[PDB]
RNA sequence: GACCCCAGAAAAGGUGUUGGUUGAUAUAGACAGCAGGACGGUGGCCAUGGAAGUCGGAAUCCGCUAAGGAGUGUGUAACA
């Protein structure tokens, strides 16, 4: 089954490269396979997404190279964790609509966190047993009204390092927005050309 | 099956002098000289280019055994490499449950005195290997740094350590007192 | 203070979760060190204190007494950090010089208590005199030749009782 | 925001529940419904399914108005009193409607083999309807 | 209470099965020969696998029956009770006698019999078991585990013929539909070209 | 009061092992085969277990 | 370890090394490492005090897909 796989991926890429002379090469970040739920659903009624092997996209372009030339551009810019989206609207409506749904991802555990968050200091509306993690942590906070409530606002990881099980665990109870990041387009092709 | 030849090659940089008397490596650099003979090993060891200064071990008609010594050889040339360069530096962070560890550092930082063990009264005295200094830390609460050249020597006084701060007749899954090696790096981060 | 907090804070959440609201018949009942309401000391050694003793003298050093001691205990206790060399508290741990700040509880409450420990415990006599002149510790006779933590005993007995 | 966080889920259904499941357990969070709006709560959500049940509500501040999420056995259990395939081609209008499609005739084969608590043999080879649906 | 196996691990004596000569023979541990789905038709498990003993020795009826039991737990914890058929094609025929001391000495030395065992020849088929084609695994695991009940050397081996039966499986199925087998039972009945005629019009019809 | 940080660094070195069944050696957690003349080099290896 | 009788050994193991057999993956990118993802119907049906993939009895499907098992484990009372 794995060489019909293959073949159907082969036949796959070459009639959408046929079908759509417009396609973006984009990168995918740590994005989960929801987001990309969500990502195919939002670009249902105009735009389609795949990915796969580089080297296989690459020797599928290569071997239909010759029936479309000036898909070799294309070729050394097949690196890395990218794929195709082919569309046949404009380049800054789907760059817009593309901007546009980028899910607020939560703080994955042992990841490296791209921003710098600090936490504030309010009503948080957790019960009083949640504490426990505001004490491992390393923040003082009081109980008011009967929920937690935290006296000064507080850093807690910088940008670009990782990120702790405990730290994570207590922003995802809190339920805030962390760090958020999604699939950004690396260039486009519109019909044999280059664009940034 | 005795294969004709297995080579490898490992790159000197540039501000790195090493010469070779016989099987003897002296690797000179900016931080000091390291010296190691492996006359245990019988291998073809030469040095061959000007610029690149690239330094070859060969051996011929080799079994499976020492057919390994190569790479054997030529991860302990890089480590000299690496120490001459940029030095190791083990830091070490000393874990305990209820008692701190008194950690006291005597002349010159070659000898370790450990007096609150698990609360005990005997001082363990752990002398550091020749050329392997010690400090305590001050970025860090309880941490120890181990600087060198010699991975052997720093990595050893490392184990000395943590083996000098043992729990004894006691559930060691529960009692987790001890100085352990936190991490394992170098001088300047270069 | 740390540890301190962390058991005012573990206190505070068994009360809260197992007892009626602060809109209560009883009313507020968590225990807040601004409130002096939580102490300290040890009492195999005979002295104990509270936020209030030392506000008191602090207030004394520096009716109306009652406002002072209780407006002053809240500096007293709490995330504030108290510069020496400025004489003035501050709300923020970094100071204009970008120096950091040692909290007021522990800047003058726990710097002199720690001082005398280790002045008495490591047997620095001109370091003790000095403390109890500058304290203005009452000591008596039979306690002025002992040594060790017994005298820190009847230093601490007398100084916080 | 509603004067109240009433958006979680219960999965109390069929006989009445009440105090004997978590109701009460998760009471406090607002305490306003309490043993009228368990009862209330269970009144209404007696049929729509006599299993589980899984459903959320929206508070009044008093009382309790519930949604019931179309759950797999629960939308076959309660339309159930073969292939049937005339109602669930109908009971795929009022669906949640997502199911990460691409077309509304996946959804009436995804739910044919999710029946299978054979049938899935309409599903291998099906080629009339999957037009019909939408 | 049983002497070890050791003693009578060799076939040092002629055969002695259990006849009008040696009466009041106990009976064999070994009760049941056939476990597994013994009903299904030749075709439905086309995988024989065998058990080769490599040692002509004497196998005792309690390790047969112990090799049994581990078999068929295996099997029945891999592939379900109705996929596989187990054949133990060894029967303890040989009585073994046992000269007890409580007249004392080696008068009279003759020996009560014992227990059962089977005497196997090297080359010779211990156990059999059929079963569909992608359990291979699951039968050759189950026949290594089944050897550690018995003392020699045993070797499992993948049968070229189709099931229990005496022809190679790439003929099999031509065979049937030139009719030259016909399936029944676990088996299947050759049909030789000579004979009566009406035998043929029985068959192509 | 081992903070978790240490926690962990700590039953690397005591805790987190794997036991020979034989010899009940001592191994690093992803040894498959003993490492002892006395047992063989026996690949029967079990975790150390916790403390939970 | 070191020679018929003969003066000593077995089943079972070895990621010590060597030779051999059979099978498989792979420049459409093996393998191992480091790094991402690891989803939706569905917290699938019985089972119950709670078993949401992971106590069990049965079933083994679908769409999104590049792939994700109504699940190989660790773990929770269940979750996580
Ligand atoms: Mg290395
Ligand atoms: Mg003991
Ligand atoms: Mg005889
Ligand atoms: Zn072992």
């Amino acid at each position: 089954d794995r060489a019909t796989w293959k073949s159907n991926y082969f036949l796959k890429i070459i009639q959408l490269l046929d079908d759509y002379p417009k396609c973006f090469i984009v990168g995918a970040d740590n994005v989960g396979s929801k987001q990309m739920q969500q990502i195919r659903m939002s670009l249902r009624g105009k735009a389609v997404v795949l990915m796969g092997k580089n080297t296989m996209m690459r020797k599928a372009i290569r071997g239909h190279l010759e029936n479309n030339p000036a898909l070799e551009k294309l070729l050394p810019h097949i690196r890395g964790n990218v794929g195709f989206v082919f569309t046949k609207e404009d380049l800054t409506e789907i760059r817009d609509m593309l901007l546009a749904n980028k899910v607020p991802a939560a703080a994955r555990a042992g990841a490296i966190a791209p921003c710098e968050v600090t936490v504030p200091a309010q009503n948080t509306g957790l019960g009083p047993e949640k504490t426990s993690f505001f004490q491992a942590l390393g923040i003082t906070t009081k109980i008011s009204r009967g929920t937690i409530e935290i006296l000064s606002d507080v850093q807690l990881i910088k940008t670009g390092d990782k990120v702790g099980a405990s730290e994570a665990t207590l922003l995802n109870m809190l339920n805030i927005s962390p760090f958020s990041f999604g699939l950004v387009i690396q260039q486009v092709f519109d019909n044999g050309s280059i664009y940034n | 099956m005795k294969t004709i030849l297995s080579n490898q090659t490992v790159d000197i940089p540039e501000n790195v002098d090493i010469t070779l008397k016989g099987r003897t490596v002296i690797v000179k650099g900016p931080r000091g000289t390291l010296r190691r003979d492996f006359n245990h090993i019988n291998v073809e060891l030469s040095l061959l280019g000007k610029k690149k200064k690239r330094l070859r071990v060969d051996k011929w008609w080799g079994n499976r055994k020492e057919l390994a010594t190569v790479r054997t050889i030529c991860s302990h040339v890089q480590n000299m490499i690496k120490g001459v360069t940029l030095g190791f530096r083990y830091k070490m962070r000393s874990v305990y449950a209820h008692f701190p560890i008194n950690v006291v550092i005597q002349e010159n930082g070659s000898l370790v005195e450990i007096r609150n063990f698990l609360g005990e009264k005997y001082i363990r005295r752990v002398r550091m290997r020749p050329g392997v200094a010690c400090s305590v830390s001050q970025a860090q609460k309880d941490e120890l740094i181990l600087e060198g050249n010699d991975i052997e020597l720093v990595s050893n006084s490392a184990a000395l350590i943590q083996q000098a701060t043992t729990v004894k007749n006691k559930d060691i899954r529960k009692f987790l007192d001890g100085i352990y090696v936190s991490e394992k790096g170098t001088v300047q981060q270069a | 203070y740390q540890t301190f907090q962390r058991i005012v804070e573990n206190v505070n959440v068994i009360i809260s979760t197992y007892g009626e609201g602060e809109s209560g018949p009883m009313g507020n009942i968590m225990i807040d060190p601004v409130l002096g309401t939580v102490g300290f000391g040890s009492g195999l050694h005979g002295w104990a204190f509270t936020l209030k003793q030392f506000a008191e003298m602090y207030v004394a050093k520096f009716a109306e007494r009652a406002k002072k001691v209780e407006d002053m205990m809240k500096k007293l206790w709490g995330d504030r950090y108290f510069d020496p060399a400025n004489g003035k508290f501050s709300k923020s741990a970094t100071s204009p010089e970008g120096k950091k700040l040692p909290r007021t509880f522990c800047q003058l409450i726990l710097d002199p208590i720690f001082k005398v420990f280790d002045a008495i415990m490591n047997f620095k006599k001109e370091e003790t005199a000095k403390l109890i002149e500058k304290l203005d510790i009452k000591l008596d006779s039979e306690d002025k030749d002992k040594e060790g933590k017994p005298l820190l005993k009847a230093v601490m007995r007398r100084w916080l009782p | 925001p509603n004067e109240i966080k009433v958006v979680y889920l219960r999965c109390t259904g069929g006989e009445v529940g009440a105090t004997s499941a978590l109701a009460p357990k998760i009471g406090p969070l607002g305490l306003s419904p309490k043993k009228v709006g368990d009862d209330i709560a269970k009144a209404t959500g007696d049929w729509k399914g006599l299993r589980i049940t899984v459903k959320l509500t929206i508070q009044n501040r008093q009382a309790q108005i519930e949604v019931v999420p179309s759950a797999s056995a629960l939308i076959i259990k309660a339309l159930k009193e073969i292939t049937f395939d005339e109602i669930v081609n109908i009971a795929r209008q009022m669906r949640h409607r997502s199911l990460a499609r691409e077309l509304s005739g996946t959804i009436k084969e995804i739910l044919g083999t999710a029946q299978s608590v054979h049938p899935h043999d309409i599903i291998d080879d099906i080629n009339s309807g999957a037009v019909e649906c939408p | 209470g049983r002497r070890p196996a050791r003693c009578y691990r060799y076939c040092k004596n002629k055969p002695y099965p259990k006849s009008r000569f040696c009466r009041g023979v106990p009976d064999a541990k070994i009760r049941i020969f056939d476990l597994g789905r013994k009903k299904a038709k030749v075709d439905e498990f086309p995988l024989g696998g065998h058990m080769v003993s490599d040692e002509y020795e004497q196998l005792s009826s309690e390790a047969l029956e112990a090799a049994r039991i581990c078999a068929n737990k295996y099997m029945v914890k891999s592939c379900g009770r109705d996929g596989f058929h187990m054949r133990v094609r060894l029967h303890p025929f040989h009585v073994i006698r046992i000269n007890k001391m409580l007249q004392t000495g080696m008068r009279g030395a003759f020996g009560k019999p014992q227990g059962t065992v089977a005497r196997v020849h090297i080359g010779q088929v211990i156990m059999s078991i059929r079963t569909k084609l992608q359990n291979e695994e699951h039968v050759i695991e189950a026949l290594r585990r089944a050897k550690f009940k018995f003392p020699g050397r045993q070797k499992i081996h993948i049968s070229k013929k189709w099931g229990f039966t005496k022809f190679n499986a790439d003929e099999f199925e031509d065979m049937v539909a030139k009719k030259c087998l016909i399936p029944d039972g676990c088996g299947v009945k050759y049909v030789p070209s000579h004979g009566p005629l009406d035998k043929w019009r029985v068959l192509h019809s | 009061i081992i903070e978790p940080s240490l926690r962990q660094l700590a039953q690397k070195y005591n805790c987190d092992k794997m036991i020979c069944r034989k010899c009940y050696a001592r191994l690093h957690p992803r040894a498959v085969n003993c490492r002892k003349k006395k047992c063989g080099h026996t690949n029967n290896l079990r975790p150390k277990k916790k403390v939970k």
